[PDB]
RNA sequence: CCCCGUGCCCAUAGCGGCGUGGAACCACCCGUUCCCAUUCCGAACACGGAAGUGAAACGCGCCAGCGCCGAUGGUACUGGGCGGGCGACCGCCUGGGAGAGUAGGUCGGUGCGGGGGA
RNA sequence: UCAACGGAUAAAAGUUACCCCGGGGAUAACAGGCUGAUCUCCCCCGAGCGUCCACAGCGGCGGGGAGGUUUGGCACCUCGAUGUCGGCUCGUCGCAUCCUGGGGCUGAAGAAGGUCCCAAGGGUUGGGCUGUUCGCCCAUUAAAGCGGCACGCGAGCUGGG
RNA sequence: UCCUAAAAGGUAACGGAGGCGCCCAAAGGUCCCCUCAGGCGGGACGGAAAUCCGCCGGAGAGCGCAAGGGUAGAAGGGGGC
RNA sequence: UAGAGCACUGAUAGGGCUAGGGGGCCCACCAGCCUACCAAACCCUGUCAAACUCCGAAGGGUCCCAGGUGGAGCCUGGGAGUGAGGGCGCGAGCGAUAACGUCCGCGUCCGAGCGCGGGAACAACCGAGACCGCCAGCUAAGGCCCCCAAGUCUGGGCUAAGUGGUAAAGGAUGUGGCGCCGCGAAGACAGCCAGGAGGUUGGCUUAGAAGCAGCCAUCCUUUAAAGAGUGCGUAAUAGCUCACUGGUCGAGUGGCGCCGCGCCGAAAAUGAUCGGGGCUCAAGCCCAGCGCCGAAGCUGCGGGUCUGGGGGAUGACCCCA
């Protein structure tokens, strides 16, 4: 699935989640979007999870365009280990979402396929979405 | 995009500066020369010699060692003494070193 | 399992020392620096590690200069 | 014109430059009044303490 | 179309008073005039919707005045997605740069084998003088295929009006679609693990 | 007013394109005996010259394609003071207030001293 | 390589269940506690199965919780002492119900099952193995439920581990 | 040396990453001179890359060695004493 | 640094262009032609970064001048204790965007304020720094139906769940306020009425695929109207129905979006409970007022002690702070 092919750290730090999104809020490629309303980290797993599920309504036809990457890796230590020793493994890659962010944006198909496509792909999500269509104050921007 | 010359002149000029004294700065074309004693506290010119003022004959050798004569003889009436050469892009030699040498011969300090 | 991580150096406590308008001394000390970040202006000079010390007794003042830098200068009292 | 600032909460558990601002204005009890020359600097130190204090212009 | 707005002057209110008065507030500018205003913000919602960027909006000023103008620039609340501040570009007779709509005619082969039509540009930008705004700008994409592409030098330009981009900036293209077929392949095919940049005495 | 030196601002001064200047100054230029010079070369540096040319370089104009500069308004964020959420986090008050983008600006300004001109 | 790098001596390794003293709940093992990764249970989505049919019975990829019975994390009361497995005796409670009772749906003909709903009143056997809890097995059964009470209960017993 | 470090200094963890226990007799002093990496085009053997020429190129090269800072208006390349 | 940004170092999705290979035609006679293939560099659109920064705050630090007479500061010396911290808030790291977890920074409080009022009770949450006395007064937080001091106080709205008086994804004709759409007396919606039809058992198509097992198809005829079809149904057929038009009744009807409060989702162990009783135009929840109660805070009144300033001259005693 998703994850970069190379990085200059191993490992990073947790960091913060605070604050609306800082690009990526309007529309730009499809005819409708996803959009995140509550901040999160959201791992390869459900990215790859909601991708699957909207070619999988679609069956053939569309375009689908995946507008989060993730490049956060996740790190954990092994189970039943005491605390110190180092920091834990890298056992995946999350992306970070923050509130208002268009996740995933579906172009050339029907409303309704669009609607439901949409749907079903928030169902894997962690968080609350909302489902928007392009409009005019996103070709504004 | 610089040019030796410019670097040259740069290179020298930098460290003239930094000594703190007037610079006898000397400008060397393929007819004349001049030569102006400069503070740069002030961005100010004091006392100034050439050969095209001066109306001067062929040689440019003699020529130069003539203007710098003159250039020592007008600075000392001005109370000036000592003076760091500015020698600029041009090597210390022939036209320049005999305006240098005049200028000591009129009793300018360097 | 261990680590190979946790070392490091002692602080080195750089930076600028008398700030612009600052009375100095002959000697005093006005900037710690690794290169030339602030370059020396007129009675100031510079140290085998980049070191901006006063030249005079005077004040301090800086001057940004565009891209020719930052200079540090000592006005006589 | 001068003002006249009454301490009307305590300053307990507020950081110690709040009660330096209160020292220098001369407020050490609960419900004192202080009549202070109207300077910018005297100003600045009530300003300082304004949600612990009340104040009212006069002469 | 044409179509008119009523605005309003604004001095010293506090924008977030009159957006909890439902007033979009927003500034009215040209290379000769600056002056703060709002609009309502749900005839300015019904106004924009149909015009956009691309149509002419002449703003019914209370003075009595009436100017012409383009929106420029709209902020959006990026957590509420609403717009919180409108740039109004006064029009004079001079030329100027906007974006103009495009309106691809004909049916792709492309799209007719399978493929999908990805509009990369629903507008352009152009330098065409103000009494000469066109509505569109048609493009034939009836003769494409997966996957060919336009781009903006052919674009067929009505009189007055000239491209202001680079004619290599593509327009449109034919994609493939998504197919479930493709799933099996993608999900079996494996992954390598990241390859960390050598720091130090590794290069 | 033009040119030649030498500073200051530190690209609003730059790249590119077009045009103009040789009386003066500057440059290229004629030579390489003399001084000096090339890890070879009179290209550079240097010396003696004054037939030619402004072709190069330079100076001076014009153009906004690039580059550089960039408001106003709003927003993010925040010192101080208050609230809300089980939390991730979210609001209000007061003072401060970006960056991106929009309009737009820019093919430099100026000091000192010289040579020529009115 | 006084590198244990402010460098006890010029000169130095182990073992103690034969062990002892001074201390510590400043610090582990039992239990409790907080946490809930792990663990157990329940939901969301509906790809796909079920001849035909997404939802009788099932639920890819993913998502959200509950419980505090597992293993852990942490080190908060107790080291001038809170006896640690299993058994026996004696119980009591929870209900995510093993049986008995009342229901809906069924791929419910009947008989018999499957799944979910309500229900804690009562009931839930005897034996072979092994310290075992657990588990396997024998013969039955309406059924041979799962858990809490300092992994209930040694000023009640046992003392096999 | 850098990050964590919350725009002065300082700041911990068995937190995230790397290096040192050398070297140079010039890799030191001074005077004088010179300017890179890279891209395009051209050129016997000759090539992605050897050396040569032209044009573009403010620094992305170089600066013994880790990292950062600094740096061609030199701290980089060459010579003299 | 926060924020932001992509010019540098890296990452990065899509598109364009396009060294290089993979593959396919076509060749060994050395080149050619096609790429719904992976893809360097470069551009476009859109992004990410503790160890990236073309940018860059609020603040923070230091010097100068000024206010600032405070159990403030500076110098010299005597004497210590402490060198196990802990909770909370913010900023981070470690941990699992776990722990009454752990390690730092700024602050605060407990420690030492386990003195006082509130929070049912409770070191660190809210109020507030307890010299002593008084059967005086005013407030703070918090409260004013009873326990229990003070309003069953006034005006407006919401809630029916004892919600209040523990929780999530998600689900729903609970309810209320705002907007946005249509279709409607060119008679709508609901019901009740008839009709709902031909090419055509249509094709890429296979073994049954006749609208209703997948796709790269939805075109026409008769029409008042009828998709080459919404769902039930068939082994396929047939059938039933929807969208749809006509008739019948005569005024509203259906689908979206934003905000308020409730519903389900909600199972754990001795006996239950919001602290209790108890509360429904509240004694709940939101908006706005007025009054009161409420501490060892403030005030009134008396007293002690220390420090300072006056007395007076010097511990003679009194007045003031
Ligand atoms: N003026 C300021 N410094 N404001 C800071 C705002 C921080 C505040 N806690 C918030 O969530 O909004
Ligand atoms: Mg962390
Ligand atoms: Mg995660
Ligand atoms: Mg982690
Ligand atoms: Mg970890
Ligand atoms: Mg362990
Ligand atoms: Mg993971
Ligand atoms: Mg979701
Ligand atoms: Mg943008
Ligand atoms: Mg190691
Ligand atoms: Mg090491
Ligand atoms: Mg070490
Ligand atoms: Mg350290
Ligand atoms: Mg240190
Ligand atoms: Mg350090
Ligand atoms: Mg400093
Ligand atoms: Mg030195
Ligand atoms: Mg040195
Ligand atoms: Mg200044
Ligand atoms: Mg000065
Ligand atoms: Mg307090
Ligand atoms: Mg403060
Ligand atoms: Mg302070
Ligand atoms: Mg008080
Ligand atoms: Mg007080
Ligand atoms: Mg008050
Ligand atoms: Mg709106
Ligand atoms: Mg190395
Ligand atoms: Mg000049
Ligand atoms: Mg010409
Ligand atoms: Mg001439
Ligand atoms: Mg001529
Ligand atoms: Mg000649
Ligand atoms: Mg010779
Ligand atoms: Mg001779
Ligand atoms: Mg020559
Ligand atoms: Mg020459
Ligand atoms: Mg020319
Ligand atoms: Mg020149
Ligand atoms: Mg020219
Ligand atoms: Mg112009
Ligand atoms: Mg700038
Ligand atoms: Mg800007
Ligand atoms: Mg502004
Ligand atoms: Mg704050
Ligand atoms: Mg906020
Ligand atoms: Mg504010
Ligand atoms: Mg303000
Ligand atoms: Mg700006
Ligand atoms: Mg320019
Ligand atoms: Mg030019
Ligand atoms: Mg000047
Ligand atoms: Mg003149
Ligand atoms: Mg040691
Ligand atoms: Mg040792
Ligand atoms: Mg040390
Ligand atoms: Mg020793
Ligand atoms: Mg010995
Ligand atoms: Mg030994
Ligand atoms: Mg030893
Ligand atoms: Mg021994
Ligand atoms: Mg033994
Ligand atoms: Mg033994
Ligand atoms: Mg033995
Ligand atoms: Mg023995
Ligand atoms: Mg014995
Ligand atoms: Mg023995
Ligand atoms: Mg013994
Ligand atoms: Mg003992
Ligand atoms: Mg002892
Ligand atoms: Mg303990
Ligand atoms: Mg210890
Ligand atoms: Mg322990
Ligand atoms: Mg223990
Ligand atoms: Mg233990
Ligand atoms: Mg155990
Ligand atoms: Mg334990
Ligand atoms: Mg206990
Ligand atoms: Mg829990
Ligand atoms: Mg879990
Ligand atoms: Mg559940
Ligand atoms: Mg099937
Ligand atoms: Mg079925
Ligand atoms: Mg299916
Ligand atoms: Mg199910
Ligand atoms: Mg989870
Ligand atoms: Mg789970
Ligand atoms: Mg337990
Ligand atoms: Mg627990
Ligand atoms: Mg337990
Ligand atoms: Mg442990
Ligand atoms: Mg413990
Ligand atoms: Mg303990
Ligand atoms: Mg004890
Ligand atoms: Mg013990
Ligand atoms: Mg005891
Ligand atoms: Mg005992
Ligand atoms: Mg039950
Ligand atoms: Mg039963
Ligand atoms: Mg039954
Ligand atoms: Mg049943
Ligand atoms: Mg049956
Ligand atoms: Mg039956
Ligand atoms: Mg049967
Ligand atoms: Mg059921
Ligand atoms: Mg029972
Ligand atoms: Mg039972
Ligand atoms: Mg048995
Ligand atoms: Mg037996
Ligand atoms: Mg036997
Ligand atoms: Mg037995
Ligand atoms: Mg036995
Ligand atoms: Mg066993
Ligand atoms: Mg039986
Ligand atoms: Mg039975
Ligand atoms: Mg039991
Ligand atoms: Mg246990
Ligand atoms: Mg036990
Ligand atoms: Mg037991
Ligand atoms: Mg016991
Ligand atoms: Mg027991
Ligand atoms: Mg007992
Ligand atoms: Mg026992
Ligand atoms: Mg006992
Ligand atoms: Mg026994
Ligand atoms: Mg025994
Ligand atoms: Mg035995
Ligand atoms: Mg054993
Ligand atoms: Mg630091
Ligand atoms: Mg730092
Ligand atoms: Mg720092
Ligand atoms: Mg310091
Ligand atoms: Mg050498
Ligand atoms: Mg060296
Ligand atoms: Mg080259
Ligand atoms: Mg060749
Ligand atoms: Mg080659
Ligand atoms: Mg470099
Ligand atoms: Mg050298
Ligand atoms: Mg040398
Ligand atoms: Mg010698
Ligand atoms: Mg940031
Ligand atoms: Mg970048
Ligand atoms: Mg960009
Ligand atoms: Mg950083
Ligand atoms: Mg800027
Ligand atoms: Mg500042
Ligand atoms: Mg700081
Ligand atoms: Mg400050
Ligand atoms: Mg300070
Ligand atoms: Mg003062
Ligand atoms: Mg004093
Ligand atoms: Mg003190
Ligand atoms: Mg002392
Ligand atoms: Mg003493
Ligand atoms: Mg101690
Ligand atoms: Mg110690
Ligand atoms: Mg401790
Ligand atoms: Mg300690
Ligand atoms: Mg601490
Ligand atoms: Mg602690
Ligand atoms: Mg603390
Ligand atoms: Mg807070
Ligand atoms: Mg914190
Ligand atoms: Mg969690
Ligand atoms: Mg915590
Ligand atoms: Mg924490
Ligand atoms: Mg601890
Ligand atoms: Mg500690
Ligand atoms: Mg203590
Ligand atoms: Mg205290
Ligand atoms: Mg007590
Ligand atoms: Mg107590
Ligand atoms: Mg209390
Ligand atoms: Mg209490
Ligand atoms: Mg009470
Ligand atoms: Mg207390
Ligand atoms: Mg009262
Ligand atoms: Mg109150
Ligand atoms: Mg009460
Ligand atoms: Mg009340
Ligand atoms: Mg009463
Ligand atoms: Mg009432
Ligand atoms: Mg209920
Ligand atoms: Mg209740
Ligand atoms: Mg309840
Ligand atoms: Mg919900
Ligand atoms: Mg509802
Ligand atoms: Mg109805
Ligand atoms: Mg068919
Ligand atoms: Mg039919
Ligand atoms: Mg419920
Ligand atoms: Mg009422
Ligand atoms: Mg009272
Ligand atoms: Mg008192
Ligand atoms: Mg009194
Ligand atoms: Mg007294």
């Amino acid at each position: 699935m998703l994850m970069p092919r190379r990085m200059k750290y191993r490992k990073q730090q947790r960091g913060r989640l605070k604050g609306a999104t800082k690009g990526g809020d309007y529309v730009a490629f499809g005819d409708f979007g996803l959009v995140a309303l509550e901040p999160a980290w959201i791992t390869a797993q459900q990215i790859e999870a909601a991708r699957v599920a909207m070619v999988r309504h679609f069956r053939r036809g569309g375009k689908i365009f995946i507008r989060i990457f993730p490049d956060k890796p996740y790190t954990k230590k092994p189970l039943e280990v005491r605390m110190g020793k180092g920091k834990g493994n890298v056992e995946g890659y999350v992306a970070v979402v923050k509130p208002g962010r268009v996740m995933f944006e579906v172009a050339g198909v029907t409303e309704e396929q669009a609607m439901e496509a949409l749907r079903i792909a928030g169902h894997k999500l962690p968080i609350k979405t909302k489902i928007v269509r392009r409009d005019a104050y996103d070709e504004a921007q | 995009r610089l040019t030796a010359y410019e670097r040259r002149k740069f290179r020298v000029r930098n460290r003239i500066k930094r000594t703190g004294r007037l610079r006898l700065s000397v400008f060397r074309s393929l007819k004349h020369i001049y030569a102006q004693i400069i503070d740069d506290e002030k961005g100010v010119t004091l006392v100034s010699a050439s050969s095209l003022a001066l109306k001067l004959k062929g040689n440019k050798t003699e020529v130069a060692r003539q203007v710098g004569r003159a250039l020592a003889e007008k600075a000392l009436a001005l109370g000036i003494k000592q003076v760091a050469f500015d020698r600029g892009p041009y090597k210390y030699h022939g036209r320049v070193k005999a305006l240098a040498e005049g200028a000591r011969e009129g009793g300018l300090e360097f | 399992g261990s680590t190979k991580n946790g070392r490091d150096s002692q602080a080195k406590r750089l930076g600028v020392k008398r700030y612009e308008g600052q009375v100095v001394r002959a000697g005093n000390i006005l900037v710690r620096q690794r290169g030339t970040r602030f370059k020396p202006g007129k009675n100031v000079g510079m140290g085998r590690d980049f070191t901006l010390f006063a030249l005079v007794d005077g004040v301090v003042e800086f001057q940004d200069r565009g891209r020719l830098g930052r200079y540090v200068h000592v006005r006589p009292l | 014109p001068r003002l006249k600032v009454k301490l009307v909460k305590s300053p307990i558990g507020y950081p110690k430059d709040q009660k330096a601002a209160l020292k220098a204005l001369g407020l050490r009890r609960l419900q004192q009044e202080r009549v202070l020359e109207d300077t910018p600097a005297i100003r600045g130190n009530v300003e300082k303490v304004a949600h612990l204090v009340r104040v009212e212009v006069v002469e | 179309m044409e179509y008119r707005l009523k605005a309003y002057y604004r001095e010293g209110e506090k924008p977030s008073a009159l957006r909890r008065a439902g007033k979009l507030p927003g500034v009215m500018y040209n290379r000769h005039l600056n002056r703060k205003v709002y609009v309502d913000l749900v005839e300015f919602d019904k106004v924009f919707r149909q015009a956009s960027i691309h149509h002419v909006i002449v703003l019914e000023l209370p003075d009595g005045q009436s100017l012409p103008t383009l929106v420029r620039q709209v902020n959006l609340d990026k957590r509420r997605r609403r717009p919180e501040h409108v740039d109004f570009f006064v029009l004079s007779d001079e030329p100027v740069e906007m974006y103009v709509p495009l309106r691809f005619v004909g049916t792709p082969a492309g799209v007719r084998a399978g493929g999908v039509l990805q509009e990369i540009h629903r507008d352009i930008l152009v330098k065409v003088s103000p009494r000469n705004i066109p509505e569109f700008i048609e493009v034939d994409v009836s003769g494409l295929e997966i996957g060919d592409s336009l781009h903006a030098s052919d674009l067929k330009l009505p009189p007055g009006v000239e491209l202001a981009v680079s004619p290599e900036e593509t327009i449109a293209a034919v994609v493939p679609p998504e197919d479930v077929e493709k799933l099996a392949e993608e999900a079996a095919a494996e992954v390598a693990e990241p390859e960390v940049i050598k720091k130090g005495k590794e290069e």
